[PDB]
RNA sequence: CGAUGUCGGCUCGUCGCAUCCUGGGGCUGAAGAAGGUCCCAAGGGUUGGGCUGUUCGCCCAUUAAAGCGGCACGCGAGCUGGGUUCAGAACGUCGUGAGACAGUUCGGUCUCUAUCCGCCACGGGCGCAGGAGGCUUGAGGGGGGCUCUUCCUAGUACGAGAGGACCGGAAGGGACGCACCUCUGGUUUCCCAGCUGUCCCUCCAGGGGCAUAAGCUGGGUAGCCAUGUGCGGAAGGGAUAACCGCUGAAAGCAUCUAAGCGGGAAGCCCGCCCCAAGAUGAGGCCUCCCACGGCAGCCGGUAAGGACCCGGGAAGACCACCCGGUGGAUGGGCCGGGGGUGUAAGCGCCGCGAGGCGUUGAGCCGACCGGUCCCAAUCGUCCGAGGUCU
RNA sequence: GAAUGCCGGCAUGAGUAACGAUAAAGAGGGUGAGAAUCCCUCUCGCCGUAAGCCCAAGGGUUCCUACGCAAUGGUCGUCAG
RNA sequence: CGUGAGGGAAAGGUGAAAAGAACCCCGGGAGGGGAGUGAAAUAGAGCCUGAAACCGUGGGCUUACAAGCAGUCACGGCCCC
């Protein structure tokens, strides 16, 4: 396995091939290595990396002491990578070259308490013939005395989004090391401006 | 973006003049018809002496959608009407003209002896 | 949802809450301090500032502009004769909001002053 | 399936 | 950081600085490459630009003709790598930003909507004298 | 609708149960720094009018 | 019977398996392809329409298939109300009659507020023997699980011919799911413009209100979106079902079995995605504080940290979460860019005039991308360890 | 101790539904122990074959002024039928 | 309450004596705290006695890994005599 952090930067297309492809723009490095989980230590493999730089003015001293026992200055982000171990003490998006396939991790944008319809895709009622304050309702939640009772799961209004959302093997397509940029084909979960993961696939 | 119930002009001299759709073959279930798919369709509207009336149960394939569509490189074309031309169950035209110009998605899909036909691919 | 939407409804129709504003601007320019509700007070800052800005323009389309709202042609007088000069040399900034330590009686409705700046 | 209702339908 | 500049920075490779401007009502003629098996080819495409969507790289403008008896309107990316060039052929003169309003309209009827633009017409030849 | 209601009588541990989270906070005060006097922070001193060093208000 | 609302539809499922399809098999009167018949298999799937109130059924066009049942003939404190139980009216029929009819016909009041359990979301509390800021393991759960066409192998094997494979490989789809907004396409309650009537400011010009909770019309950013875009079902390992074997007695032969060992499903376990230590069985790692004053307890002040308050936020019903608070770019202004509108007002010129031309892509201008301390996040307060016993 | 008993008192549902047309409000100045709600001014919106004006029914002091705010007013009240 | 015939309530008690609380204090008032009266003022006029349901303040014991017609039997802990 190997990953990065980044933030999630905008979407554009762009040509190759005589063809236009949708990308989604990822300012991925670059990330320190700032702890590693070990198996003697911690019982599993991992790197913790830290991301974006932080006023030192804002971190605390229980994480000023992190910081410095790996000798960082002090990062806004810190985040594990698993199975993972890099030779070096600073991962960048050269980790990853163009046509490699990646996951992305990120957080899904929030709707809030939402409907059944928007949620889960249900039907909702009829808008004329009769119905009665019930267009986007959902309809019977069960049977009768026989359970007598609501299955867990059951589909329903509530929150939706905000979520951790991994989606799954999506094209590198380009990679601009210069300035961190990575270049993924499709849509990443989550706004612009929101931390993201990118790991090497787990698709065959 | 045809389905069951749209209305198609025919581009070609087959005798039909408006065919209703009332399937697209395409599958267990599609719910569209796009450029370059097979439907079948009612003659809802003939002239007279073709070799098509009305009531007839044909094929036809799509030639001409009022709903754009999409290309790989980035471009989309649109027609103003939707329009078929009626085939055999070889796919070939069963006119010997056809009218307007269609969509170069035909090609593609094996509809050649229609594109020829055709006074403009777009 | 109200993903990255700008401007509060004030639980008011569209027509309504225009002459909310326009009728809070012509107080503040008349008297140059008025008390409000904290969210009418922080609505009114941009609303007024770009008026004070385009009299600081002083051409008559801007005067012409600023009728739109303001509608009083003393007050607008007073608004580029008066006022404006106060802010030839200010970039933005025209009005300040402090809040009032006393809710209303009535309804507990926290409140504000809304100023012009010296 | 069609079996007559055993109860009518309401009032006040 | 600033993502917009980033965005930028990742379109500027593919941004094209050698296409003529053009406006809506104008009358343009797109070459545009085309694959039609096992060859391509430049076919044209000539008509009314009745649209042109701004979003800097990303821009794109719809263009309007009657093919054989049927309309065709045809979208374009304004930096699409399959246009070898754009020929202005004539310059007309609207007073709105989207002309949807011609497909209802008949051949004659457009005409009168859209009167030649003069102006830029004059301006067009004024350059066209080249040291 | 069938116009529900309710079952039982609710008991007055239940009743009171619901209320473990209905009591009032106290309000956050602060000195104001002219006239030593409380008030709620990020408020103009209702006693002397001063905010931010200056007098800004007749009280 | 001091009431257990009754057909059908809609919505929402969930289960069984006597399996409709897809997967694996044995026999075939199985040449191939395609069928029959039985066995294993419940993971997923199981279309749109015409007729009828219909369930059902017939029919049209498709499909891999168009499964059958249970859940109060699942589901009216979820909806419908076509059928059927009221009162009106008519037909046929029966009755001298009033009236009646598993005969028909047209019409005919379906109840805003959820206490408890249950369900979907979200917090508050306390606990997890010192108090804290982070980063995590994953017990255990949940999600997902579909399938077709074409091409290569190969017109090969098989067949007189028609027809036409196994195995293996490649491409393209339908339906569904999750995310997204670059494109396509919507919306965009005031972002711009045009227009009518009327009243008004100020006479002209230029404007404002009202005509909807936008007067109307043409457009329309960000956001939220699908008709648009990306991506998913697996791969793979393991153990099995039916079924097929290897070796092999009892039983000198034979036997898949009694010792032992193989192969073998879309199914089962793992693998993928998501939740998760209230997992009271309360886990782990990194870092920080520290050994305070007064009689496993009480009180007092602090530490590391936390909360209150404030500016906000693609976070959000409140709460929570997240960011920021002058050692600052958090919002509001302002400036630059984007973007929308589509050439403002004023003036000059041409026309008797409606107008037109130039100034001019002008003027106006929400949210998007940034800059800038001009405005406001002033000033502060409160809580918070001293670590029980083997 | 029960009669869906009778009369009364007090609970629960609950700080919940609601506060009676979506014509609509904002500010400044007064008054007062106290003001979103009373008086005044300016700005805004609504009716105008009415939501304006005058008769007749019916009602019966509700009219005007002074002094009041326990209750009545669906909140407040210094105001009021 | 009902057009009407007609139906038809609820509502008793300071003290022997008003001696019915001057005056001061907080409050706009209501209300209270002192002073005073009385044998007695939780006899203070919302007045004899003043039960119960119901609401609240203070204290003892107890409760945040637990399964219920709420009790009963046993034992142990704590608090009281
Ligand atoms: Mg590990
Ligand atoms: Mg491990
Ligand atoms: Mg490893
Ligand atoms: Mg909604
Ligand atoms: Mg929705
Ligand atoms: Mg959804
Ligand atoms: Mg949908
Ligand atoms: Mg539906
Ligand atoms: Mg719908
Ligand atoms: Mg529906
Ligand atoms: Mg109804
Ligand atoms: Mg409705
Ligand atoms: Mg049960
Ligand atoms: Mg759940
Ligand atoms: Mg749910
Ligand atoms: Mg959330
Ligand atoms: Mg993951
Ligand atoms: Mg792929
Ligand atoms: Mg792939
Ligand atoms: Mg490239
Ligand atoms: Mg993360
Ligand atoms: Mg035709
Ligand atoms: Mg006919
Ligand atoms: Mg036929
Ligand atoms: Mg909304
Ligand atoms: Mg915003
Ligand atoms: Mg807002
Ligand atoms: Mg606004
Ligand atoms: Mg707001
Ligand atoms: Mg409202
Ligand atoms: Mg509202
Ligand atoms: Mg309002
Ligand atoms: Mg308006
Ligand atoms: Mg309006
Ligand atoms: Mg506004
Ligand atoms: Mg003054
Ligand atoms: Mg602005
Ligand atoms: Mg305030
Ligand atoms: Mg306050
Ligand atoms: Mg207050
Ligand atoms: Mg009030
Ligand atoms: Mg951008
Ligand atoms: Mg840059
Ligand atoms: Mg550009
Ligand atoms: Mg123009
Ligand atoms: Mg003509
Ligand atoms: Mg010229
Ligand atoms: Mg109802
Ligand atoms: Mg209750
Ligand atoms: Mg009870
Ligand atoms: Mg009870
Ligand atoms: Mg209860
Ligand atoms: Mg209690
Ligand atoms: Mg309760
Ligand atoms: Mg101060
Ligand atoms: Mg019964
Ligand atoms: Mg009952
Ligand atoms: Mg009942
Ligand atoms: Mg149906
Ligand atoms: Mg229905
Ligand atoms: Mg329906
Ligand atoms: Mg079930
Ligand atoms: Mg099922
Ligand atoms: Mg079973
Ligand atoms: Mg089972
Ligand atoms: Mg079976
Ligand atoms: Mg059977
Ligand atoms: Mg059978
Ligand atoms: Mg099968
Ligand atoms: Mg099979
Ligand atoms: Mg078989
Ligand atoms: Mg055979
Ligand atoms: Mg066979
Ligand atoms: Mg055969
Ligand atoms: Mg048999
Ligand atoms: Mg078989
Ligand atoms: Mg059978
Ligand atoms: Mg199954
Ligand atoms: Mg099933
Ligand atoms: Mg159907
Ligand atoms: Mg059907
Ligand atoms: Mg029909
Ligand atoms: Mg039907
Ligand atoms: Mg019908
Ligand atoms: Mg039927
Ligand atoms: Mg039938
Ligand atoms: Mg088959
Ligand atoms: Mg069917
Ligand atoms: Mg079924
Ligand atoms: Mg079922
Ligand atoms: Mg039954
Ligand atoms: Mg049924
Ligand atoms: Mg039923
Ligand atoms: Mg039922
Ligand atoms: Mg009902
Ligand atoms: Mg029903
Ligand atoms: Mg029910
Ligand atoms: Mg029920
Ligand atoms: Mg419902
Ligand atoms: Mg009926
Ligand atoms: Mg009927
Ligand atoms: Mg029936
Ligand atoms: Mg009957
Ligand atoms: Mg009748
Ligand atoms: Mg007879
Ligand atoms: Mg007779
Ligand atoms: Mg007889
Ligand atoms: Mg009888
Ligand atoms: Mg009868
Ligand atoms: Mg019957
Ligand atoms: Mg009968
Ligand atoms: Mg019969
Ligand atoms: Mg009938
Ligand atoms: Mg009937
Ligand atoms: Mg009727
Ligand atoms: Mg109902
Ligand atoms: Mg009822
Ligand atoms: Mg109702
Ligand atoms: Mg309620
Ligand atoms: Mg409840
Ligand atoms: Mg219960
Ligand atoms: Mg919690
Ligand atoms: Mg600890
Ligand atoms: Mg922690
Ligand atoms: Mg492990
Ligand atoms: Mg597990
Ligand atoms: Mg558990
Ligand atoms: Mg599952
Ligand atoms: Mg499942
Ligand atoms: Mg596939
Ligand atoms: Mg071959
Ligand atoms: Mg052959
Ligand atoms: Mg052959
Ligand atoms: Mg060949
Ligand atoms: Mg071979
Ligand atoms: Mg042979
Ligand atoms: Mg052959
Ligand atoms: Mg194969
Ligand atoms: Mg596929
Ligand atoms: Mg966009
Ligand atoms: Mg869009
Ligand atoms: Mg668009
Ligand atoms: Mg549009
Ligand atoms: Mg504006
Ligand atoms: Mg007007
Ligand atoms: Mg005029
Ligand atoms: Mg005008
Ligand atoms: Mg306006
Ligand atoms: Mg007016
Ligand atoms: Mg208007
Ligand atoms: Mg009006
Ligand atoms: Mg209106
Ligand atoms: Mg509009
Ligand atoms: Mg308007
Ligand atoms: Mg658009
Ligand atoms: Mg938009
Ligand atoms: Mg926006
Ligand atoms: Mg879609
Ligand atoms: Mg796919
Ligand atoms: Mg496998
Ligand atoms: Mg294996
Ligand atoms: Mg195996
Ligand atoms: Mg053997
Ligand atoms: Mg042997
Ligand atoms: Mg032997
Ligand atoms: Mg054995
Ligand atoms: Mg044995
Ligand atoms: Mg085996
Ligand atoms: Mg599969
Ligand atoms: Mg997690
Ligand atoms: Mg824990
Ligand atoms: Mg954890
Ligand atoms: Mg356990
Ligand atoms: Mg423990
Ligand atoms: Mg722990
Ligand atoms: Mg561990
Ligand atoms: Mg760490
Ligand atoms: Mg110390
Ligand atoms: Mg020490
Ligand atoms: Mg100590
Ligand atoms: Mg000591
Ligand atoms: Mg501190
Ligand atoms: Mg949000
Ligand atoms: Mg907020
Ligand atoms: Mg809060
Ligand atoms: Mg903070
Ligand atoms: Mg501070
Ligand atoms: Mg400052
Ligand atoms: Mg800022
Ligand atoms: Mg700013
Ligand atoms: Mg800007
Ligand atoms: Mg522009
Ligand atoms: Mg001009
Ligand atoms: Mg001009
Ligand atoms: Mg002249
Ligand atoms: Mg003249
Ligand atoms: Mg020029
Ligand atoms: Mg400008
Ligand atoms: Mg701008
Ligand atoms: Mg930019
Ligand atoms: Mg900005
Ligand atoms: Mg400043
Ligand atoms: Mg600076
Ligand atoms: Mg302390
Ligand atoms: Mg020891
Ligand atoms: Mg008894
Ligand atoms: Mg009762
Ligand atoms: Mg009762
Ligand atoms: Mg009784
Ligand atoms: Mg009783
Ligand atoms: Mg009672
Ligand atoms: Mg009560
Ligand atoms: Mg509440
Ligand atoms: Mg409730
Ligand atoms: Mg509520
Ligand atoms: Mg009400
Ligand atoms: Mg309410
Ligand atoms: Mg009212
Ligand atoms: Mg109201
Ligand atoms: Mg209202
Ligand atoms: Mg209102
Ligand atoms: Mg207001
Ligand atoms: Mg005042
Ligand atoms: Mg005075
Ligand atoms: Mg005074
Ligand atoms: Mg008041
Ligand atoms: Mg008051
Ligand atoms: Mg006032
Ligand atoms: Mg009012
Ligand atoms: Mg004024
Ligand atoms: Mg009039
Ligand atoms: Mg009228
Ligand atoms: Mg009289
Ligand atoms: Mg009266
Ligand atoms: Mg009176
Ligand atoms: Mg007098
Ligand atoms: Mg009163
Ligand atoms: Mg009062
Ligand atoms: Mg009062
Ligand atoms: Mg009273
Ligand atoms: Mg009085
Ligand atoms: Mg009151
Ligand atoms: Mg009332
Ligand atoms: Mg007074
Ligand atoms: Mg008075
Ligand atoms: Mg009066
Ligand atoms: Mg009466
Ligand atoms: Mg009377
Ligand atoms: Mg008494
Ligand atoms: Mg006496
Ligand atoms: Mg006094
Ligand atoms: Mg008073
Ligand atoms: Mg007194
Ligand atoms: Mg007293
Ligand atoms: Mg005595
Ligand atoms: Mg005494
Ligand atoms: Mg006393
Ligand atoms: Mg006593
Ligand atoms: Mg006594
Ligand atoms: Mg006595
Ligand atoms: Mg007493
Ligand atoms: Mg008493
Ligand atoms: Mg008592
Ligand atoms: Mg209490
Ligand atoms: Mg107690
Ligand atoms: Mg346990
Ligand atoms: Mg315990
Ligand atoms: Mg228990
Ligand atoms: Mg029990
Ligand atoms: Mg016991
Ligand atoms: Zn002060």
């Amino acid at each position: 396995m190997k990953g990065i952090l980044g933030v999630k930067v905008g979407m554009t297309r762009i040509f190759r091939d005589d063809r236009a492809v949708p990308v989604t723009v990822i300012l991925a490095g670059p990330c320190p290595v700032v702890q590693r989980r070990t198996p003697e230590k911690d019982g599993y493999t991992a790197v913790q990396l830290g991301f974006l730089p932080q006023n030192p003015k804002r971190v605390n001293r229980p994480l000023k002491g992190h910081f410095a026992k790996a000798g960082v200055e002090p990062v806004r982000i810190l985040r594990e990578i698993r199975d993972f171990n890099p030779e070096g003490d600073t991962v960048t998006v050269e980790i990853f070259k163009p046509g490699e396939r990646v996951d992305v991790t990120g957080t899904s944008k929030g709707r809030g308490f939402a409907g059944v319809m928007k949620r889960w895709n249900f039907a909702g009622g009829p808008d004329s013939h009769g119905a009665h304050k019930i267009h986007r309702h959902p309809g019977s939640i069960g049977n009768r005395k026989t359970p007598g009772r609501v299955y867990k799961g059951k589909k329903m209004a509530g929150h939706y989004g905000a979520e951790r959302v991994t989606v799954m093997n999506l094209e590198v397509v380009d990679v601009i090391p210069e300035e961190n940029l990575l270049l993924v084909k499709g849509a990443v979960p989550g706004p612009n401006g929101g931390l993201v993961i990118v790991r090497e696939t787990k698709k065959a | 973006m045809i389905q069951p119930q749209t209305y198609l002009e025919v581009a070609d001299n087959t005798g039909a003049r408006k065919i209703m759709c009332i399937r697209v073959l395409k599958g267990s279930n599609a719910k569209y018809a796009t450029v370059g798919d097979v439907i079948v369709a009612s003659v809802k509207e003939a002239i007279p002496r073709g070799a098509v009336k009305e009531g007839d149960v044909v094929k036809a394939v799509v030639v001409r959608t009022k709903k754009e569509i999409k290309r790989p490189d980035g471009s989309a074309i649109r027609f103003d009407d939707n329009a078929a031309v009626i085939i055999n169950n070889q796919l070939e035209p069963r006119g010997t003209r056809v009218f307007g110009p269609v969509a170069r998605e035909l090609r593609e899909k094996g509809f050649m002896k229609i594109v020829s036909l055709a006074p403009e691919v777009l | 949802m109200r993903h990255l939407k700008s401007g509060r409804k004030l639980n008011r129709h569209s027509s309504h809450r225009l002459a909310l504003y326009r009728n809070q601007a012509k107080s503040l320019l008349t008297h140059g301090r008025i008390t409000t509700t904290v969210p009418k007070a922080k609505e009114l800052r941009g609303f007024v500032d770009h008026l004070i800005h385009l009299a600081k323009r002083g051409d008559l389309h801007a005067r012409r502009l600023v009728l739109r709202d303001l509608q009083d042609v003393k007050l607008v007088r007073k608004l580029f004769d008066e006022i404006a000069p106060r802010y030839r040399d200010r970039q933005g900034g025209y009005t300040r909001v402090l809040k009032l330590a006393e809710r209303r009686r009535g309804d507990g409705a926290p409140l504000a002053l809304v100023e012009l700046v010296e | 399936v069609d079996k007559p209702p055993y109860l009518p339908r309401p009032r006040p | 950081m600033n993502r917009g500049a980033l965005i930028k920075l990742v379109e500027s490779r593919y941004v094209r600085t050698d296409l003529p401007e053009f406006r809506p009502g104008d009358t343009v003629r797109v070459s545009y490459k085309v694959k039609e098996g096992n060859r391509t080819r430049i076919q044209d495409f000539e008509g009314i630009v009745i649209r042109i969507r701004r979003n800097g790289f990303n821009t794109t403008f719809t263009v309007r003709k009657v093919s054989y008896g049927v309309g065709v309107e045809r979208i374009f990316p304004l930096h699409s790598p399959l246009i070898q060039k754009i020929d202005i052929v004539q310059r007309g003169r609207a007073r709105r930003a989207k002309l949807y309003f011609i497909r209802n309209l008949s051949d004659r009827e457009i005409r009168r909507k859209l009167r030649a633009d003069r102006k830029r017409i004059d301006q067009d030849r004024a350059a066209e004298r080249a040291a | 609708a069938k116009h529900p209601v309710p079952k039982k009588k609710t008991s007055k541990a239940r009743r009171d149960a619901r209320r473990s989270h209905h009591a009032l906070t106290p309000p956050t005060l602060v000195p104001c720094p002219e006239c030593k006097a409380m008030k709620p922070p990020h408020t103009v001193c209702p006693e002397c009018g001063y905010y931010a060093g200056r007098k800004v208000l007749e009280v």
